[PDB]
């Protein structure tokens, strides 16, 4: 414990932050942050920002994400937040999915990125979402419950023989 | 016996649940409603 | 030491003893209402 | 002499909570206090109230007057052995001790009572004991000495069919539900308001019959309620005496939506300066509000604000807010829309409310149970 | 309806009445009178814990 | 003055009755009755010892100015004991050394021959043999040396009374310790002259040397013996490595000595503690919960003793995390409300949708933050907020607009509405669809794959565990 | 001595297997050996059963009734009868020769 200041030492650890997030090392994520108590809380915007960033990933937003990634005036990190870039665009390609029921192309072409693309081909046709007129239609599918009805049957088997052979029990 | 090893340091509950949702709103509401009659 | 720490960690497994002495209490009691 | 006792824990009460409240109440507690010979509950409120700047001499002769009064009947109980009738020692200064317990605190009360007690065979003075107890463990709110002899002394009522003790304890057990947040049962022990004594503790029957509707207006919704304090006589009479308690139970069954929070804000600002429902007012509101929108939301399915507005109040996003909490506090199953201007309701909410206590109390049963079975073994 | 004399739901914009019923409840005192009971079950045994510890 | 001078001879003697007799009686006992007793890790007059050492937690901590303790130490030091024949004498000793104390008055030797108060199990080539004899007369010495708790050139001679401790660690490790148990005894002495030998490792730096020799003091165990050394010297294993950040907790996962089996109690019940907050750090909350439970209701035997409030505040930090959350002040104390009211009135902030009640705080009790070392609460406590707030409006509203909630939860924007409510379904948190045409948001209802799945799982947690109490009960009961 | 106090030692291990095993079997047994004592208790009633009436009990497994035949007795009686069913005054079954509460 001498440990004098160095050149690096304030986004090395950003470097790392930012990789290690691009892992999806979530837990590495949080026990790192442990050993700077408030050099990554009260200062270092070269941590701060990165874990304000991760702050603003902690729900859904997206493209302020991405004004948070058009403005650090830090080095390079772009061999990493293009990953981030990569990790949200299957981010949308995942919640797409859900209650869009329709949606008009040029407010995905917004959201996701690149104007009139051949990404709009890989997406329609890589995804779903039929390039129908203006619009990526939303398909529809169902679970039913319908034989199952039988796996409660058996679970409810496997259990109530649970509580039978405890009750049970006698030695 | 049970030193607990020192180097570290209904009548009250339901309505606190009830008062967690009376606290940081409307504590002593009876005149808001007084206020609010001639507001709108 | 090799000879030594086997009966140590051999007398370590005296639990079975007592659930010897539990089981034989046991049975005194389902004898002795017989 | 406890029978005047219970408005000097109404004022003990009354003084000190609110902040600006803080003369009429220090003047009639000297009113009271210098008189009486008052000398020993008061410390605490002495530290309260002010410096009462000669407390040298004032109280002092008052305490020795105390002294006399005290040891001419310590010094009448040799007097009294001479004679021994039913212990004339005890039973002359049962009462007496009681006197120096109104003076004192609850030490003189703890062996007083317990003193006098496995003196009589006629149990009349045991009951009177008992009435002691309770009436002291509710002056110092001391709710736990008091259980231990209500049901002492529901074993020295039930040998059989009574006047008397029957209906004390009722009066008694009512004001201890009422006590705590014990509504219906507040109602069932205020049943009777027929036989009720005009009281120390019923300082007026009026007041009795306040306390006996702002519990039966919560307890039972109505298969019971015209009944009583509509179809009812006795009771009707003296609600048609005061304006206020008729305003309220006519109001409700009249379901006039505007002038409720009228008179419930009168029935509330008495509510906060009065004793016994000081953790009780604030659920008691919203306990008023959920049970008149329960019988407004019953009749209709296509409702809205735009109901709400003319025959309920103004303040829309008051009517928004209120019950979004509310429903969205699991009660009063109902779903609203924005500004479709939708109020829908769901017709049966008897799903989940089936299956809902029994869960709410097997899990405090399991968390005692947890806890308290690995007491034992260590 | 507020006299549980009858259960319907009425419409404004339509005039319809519907009626509509549902009445076994039995699970709920079923249970619940047990287990307000055996509260006071333990709440008498802890008087035996109290008696056993110290 | 002369009240003083009579208000000096009664404050020796009774110390010099009871705590005379307490190791006179116990350590008699647990020193001879440690030659049989069959499991005898330690005594029941070792246990009696825990309970002595209890005592004077409370009682005496220094060693004893008024000339009271102070001729007890060169007392009970100098005991050669070579056989029990060469111990009558002694045991008159035992009182005529308080006939020394009595006629005259005693000689405090402080810090100068305390160095020589160890020579004394030298004396007249004295005895290795009874190594409790000697350790207990190693540890209720000089610990109470550190209760002093100077922290004054004298911290050396705590360190060199522990490197004669480490000598009885070699006599511990070498000196025949087959079946009598003389280390486990000094495994118990062995978990307290621990904690103090921590407490001064705490009065001083990082004792990163003595971290390697706490590892081989762990490794000792399981090997050459195991009972409860493991238990012991795994929290306090654990005790800094928590404290420090890095590497540690992936070895607490590795850790195949989770089981020490039984630990009085009071050492599991803080081991369940310690492993939830470790499992906590790691944001894996169902798994921690329940032992943060367990390790609350499992070693409460007290009112407001502290790290129990360290453990009830720490608790609902997960369930602050969860989404659902209990009012915490259900175990209040009059000891307790300074501790427990601005954490409380966070716990206020989070039982409503609101976030500008929330963003308040932190600014608010950071310094508190400092204090608690809980800063990982904030960076993702604000996702169960609005979780819990976007759960309760839509609970609320059949069909909402959001670009109404947005602007009643702060979003400032109704774009990102769409991407809340988005992960509100993806997340699995709601059902209700929407138009993103018109930005209204129709929220439906059912029940009945509820009743069909939902409860039957929760009664079989209920009767898994009310089964085993019946076997816990049973297995516990047929003692007799 | 050291290669005898390990060798006999596993003659003891030995020994508690053995038991381990075998009072599980036992008591396994004596319930099969109780039931059916149980219902050898049972050949005492049959058909000559006399009808006396319930006064008095001592205390645990010891009563004293009177019979029909004028005079009174201290008696023994079964561990069959579910305790609530006396204890005012009850007709109750006695044996003839015994005469003992059945």
């Amino acid at each position: 414990e001498q440990l004098p200041e160095s050149a690096y030492m304030h986004q090395l650890l950003g470097l790392n932050l930012l990789f290690l997030l691009s892992q999806n090392r979530v837990a590495e994520f949080h026990t790192e942050l442990e050993r700077l108590p408030a050099k990554d809380i009260q200062t270092n915007v070269y941590i701060k920002h990165p874990v304000s960033l991760e702050q603003y990933l902690m729900e859904g937003s997206y493209n302020k994400v991405f004004l948070a990634k058009g403005n650090i005036p830090a080095e390079s990190y772009t061999f990493f937040i293009d990953i981030l870039l990569d990790t949200i665009r299957d981010e949308i390609a995942g919640c797409i999915e859900k209650a869009y029921e329709k949606i008009l192309f040029t407010e995905a072409t917004r959201i996701l990125f690149f104007n009139t693309p051949k990404k709009m081909t890989d997406y329609a046709k890589k995804r779903g979402w039929v390039l129908g007129p203006n619009n990526y239609y939303s398909f529809a599918s169902q679970q039913q419950k319908p034989e199952d009805t039988t796996i409660p049957s058996t679970e409810l088997a496997k259990q109530v023989i649970e509580y039978a052979r405890q009750l049970e029990m006698i030695v | 016996m049970s030193e607990k090893k020192q180097p570290v340091d209904e009548d009250n509950w339901d309505d606190d649940n009830v008062e967690d949702d009376f606290s940081n709103q409307l504590r002593a509401e009876l005149e808001k409603h007084g206020y609010k009659m001639e507001t709108s | 030491y090799l000879s030594k720490i086997e009966e140590l960690q051999l007398i370590v497994n005296d639990k079975s003893q007592n659930l010897r002495r539990l089981q034989a209490q046991r049975n005194e009691l389902n004898a002795k209402v017989r | 002499p406890k029978n005047p006792d219970l408005r000097i824990a109404q004022l003990r009460f009354l003084l000190s909570l609110p902040e600006h409240r803080g003369d009429a109440a220090v003047r009639d507690e000297l009113m009271a206090a210098v008189r009486d010979n008052n000398m020993a509950p008061y410390y605490e409120a002495l530290c309260k109230s002010l410096d009462w700047q000669i407390d040298v001499d004032l109280l002092n002769k008052m305490k020795k007057a105390n002294e006399d009064e005290l040891k001419r009947l310590d010094e009448e109980l040799e007097d009294a052995e001479k004679n021994l009738g039913e212990s004339e020692i005890r039973d002359a200064m049962m009462a007496k001790a009681e006197y120096l317990c109104r003076i004192g605190d609850k030490e003189g009360a703890l062996t007083a009572f317990r003193k006098t007690y496995d003196k009589t065979v006629a149990l009349g003075h045991r009951l009177d004991i008992v009435f002691y107890l309770l009436r002291i463990g509710l002056f110092y709110m001391d709710n736990d000495l008091i259980t231990r002899n209500t049901e002492k002394a529901k074993s020295l009522i039930e040998e059989g069919g009574d006047w008397d003790r029957r209906n004390r304890l009722k009066v008694y057990q009512g004001l201890y539900c009422v006590a705590i947040r014990d509504f219906k049962q507040a109602a069932e022990l205020f049943l009777d308001t027929v036989s009720t004594f005009t009281s120390y503790e019923l300082m007026d029957y009026k007041t009795f019959v306040t306390y006996t509707v702002y519990v039966s207006m919560i307890a039972l919704e109505r298969p019971d309620l015209r009944e009583k304090v509509i179809k009812g006589a006795e009771i009707l009479e003296v609600l048609h005496s005061l304006p206020a308690v008729r305003q309220y139970l006519f109001s409700l069954y009249e379901c006039r939506y505007s002038v409720f929070f009228q008179s419930l804000a009168v029935v509330e600002q008495e509510m906060k300066k009065d004793w016994l429902f000081a953790p009780h007012y604030r659920y008691y509101v919203r306990e008023m509000r959920i049970h008149a929108y329960s019988q407004l939301l019953e009749s209709y399915r296509s409702l809205t604000l735009g109901y709400m507005a003319e025959a309920f109040g103004v303040g829309v996003e008051f009517i928004d807010q209120e019950l979004s909490r509310f429903i969205a506090a699991g009660r009063l199953h109902c779903k609203i829309d924005k500004v479709n201007e939708i109020v829908e309701t769901n017709r049966p909410d008897s799903k989940n409310w089936q299956y809902q206590e029994t869960i709410k109390k097997g899990d405090l049963l399991l968390n005692r149970v947890q806890k308290l079975s690995r007491v034992i073994n260590m | 309806i507020l006299d549980k004399k009858f259960h319907g739901i009425l419409d404004q914009g339509e005039g319809v009445l519907i009626i509509f019923d549902e009445p076994p409840v039995d699970k709920t005192y079923e249970a619940a009178l047990e287990t307000i009971q055996n509260m006071s079950k333990v709440v008498d045994s802890l008087y035996n814990k109290a008696k056993k510890l110290t | 003055p002369p009240g003083g001078g009579e208000q000096e001879p009664p404050p020796p003697p009774a110390p010099q009755d009871v705590e005379m007799k307490e190791e006179a009686a116990t350590g008699g006992g647990s020193t001879g009755e440690a030659d049989g007793k069959t499991a005898a890790a330690a005594a029941e007059h070792s246990q009696r010892e825990l309970d002595t050492v209890t005592l004077e937690d409370i009682k005496e901590h220094v060693k004893q100015l008024e000339k009271a303790v102070s001729g007890k130490e060169p007392r009970f030091v100098l005991r050669a004991l070579r056989m029990l024949p060469s111990t009558s004498r002694r045991l008159n000793h035992y009182v005529l050394y308080k006939a020394v104390q009595g006629f005259f008055t005693s000689n405090n030797a402080t810090r100068d021959f305390l160095l020589p108060f160890l020579e004394e199990p030298m004396d007249t080539e004295a005895d290795l043999q009874f190594r409790p004899r000697t350790g207990k007369a190693a540890s209720t010495p000089l610990l109470p040396e550190v209760e002093a708790y100077l922290q004054l050139l004298v911290v050396i001679f705590m360190m060199n009374s522990k490197r004669y401790k480490e000598a009885q660690k070699i006599s511990d490790d070498l000196m025949q310790k087959i079946s009598t148990q003389n280390r486990r005894a000094l495994d118990l002495v062995a978990a307290k002259c621990y904690y103090y030998h921590a407490r001064v490792y705490e009065f001083l730096d990082k004792l990163d040397v003595v971290r390697s020799f706490l590892h081989a003091r762990l490794r000792t165990a399981t090997l050459r013996h195991d009972a409860d050394g493991q238990a012991t010297l795994l929290n306090l294993l654990l005790r800094n490595y928590l404290h420090y950040s890095l590497y540690d907790q992936a070895e607490k996962l590795v850790s195949k000595s989770v089981f020490p089996e039984q630990a009085n109690n009071n050492e599991w019940a803080r081991y369940l503690y310690y492993t939830g907050r470790i499992k906590a750090i790691q944001l894996e909350y169902s798994e921690a919960r329940r032992t943060m439970t367990n390790a609350l209701r499992k070693a409460p035997q007290h009112t407001a003793v502290g790290f129990k409030q360290t453990v009830h505040k720490l608790l609902i930090v997960v369930e602050l995390l969860l989404g659902e959350i209990p009012d915490r002040l259900q175990f209040r104390q009059p000891s307790l409300k300074r501790s427990l009211m601005p954490y409380f009135l966070l716990t206020q902030a989070v039982r409503t949708g609101n976030l500008a009640k929330f963003n308040q705080v932190l600014d608010q009790f950071g310094e508190k933050f400092q204090a608690d070392g809980t800063y990982t609460l904030i960076i993702r406590l604000r996702h169960n907020v609005i979780k819990t707030g976007v759960r309760m409006i839509s609970l609320s509203y059949s069909r909402i607009s959001l670009a109404d909630i947005a602007q009643k939860l702060q979003l400032d924007s109704p774009e990102d509405a769409e991407f809340i409510v988005a992960k509100a379904i993806r997340d699995g948190v709601i059902e209700a669809s929407i138009n993103h045409e018109k930005g209204y948001v129709q929220s439906k209802e059912m029940i009945d794959i509820y009743s069909t799945r939902e409860p039957q799982l929760a009664f079989h947690q209920r009767i898994s565990f009310c089964l085993d109490i019946h076997n816990m009960s049973v297995k516990a009961m047929r003692f007799p | 001595d050291l290669y005898s106090r390990y060798k006999k030692l596993q003659q003891e291990l030995e020994f508690l297997e053995v038991q381990e095993e075998y009072i599980k079997d036992e008591q396994k047994n004596l319930k099969k050996e109780f039931l059916h004592a149980q219902e050898e208790v049972k050949r005492i009633q049959s058909i000559p059963l006399v009808i006396g009436q319930f006064l008095e009990a001592v205390d645990q497994n010891t009563a004293i009734v009177g019979s029909t035949t004028g005079s009174n007795y201290y008696v023994r009686i079964l561990s069959t009868i579910d305790r609530e069913l006396l204890k005012p005054n009850a007709s109750v079954a006695l044996h003839k020769h015994s005469n003992a509460l059945v």
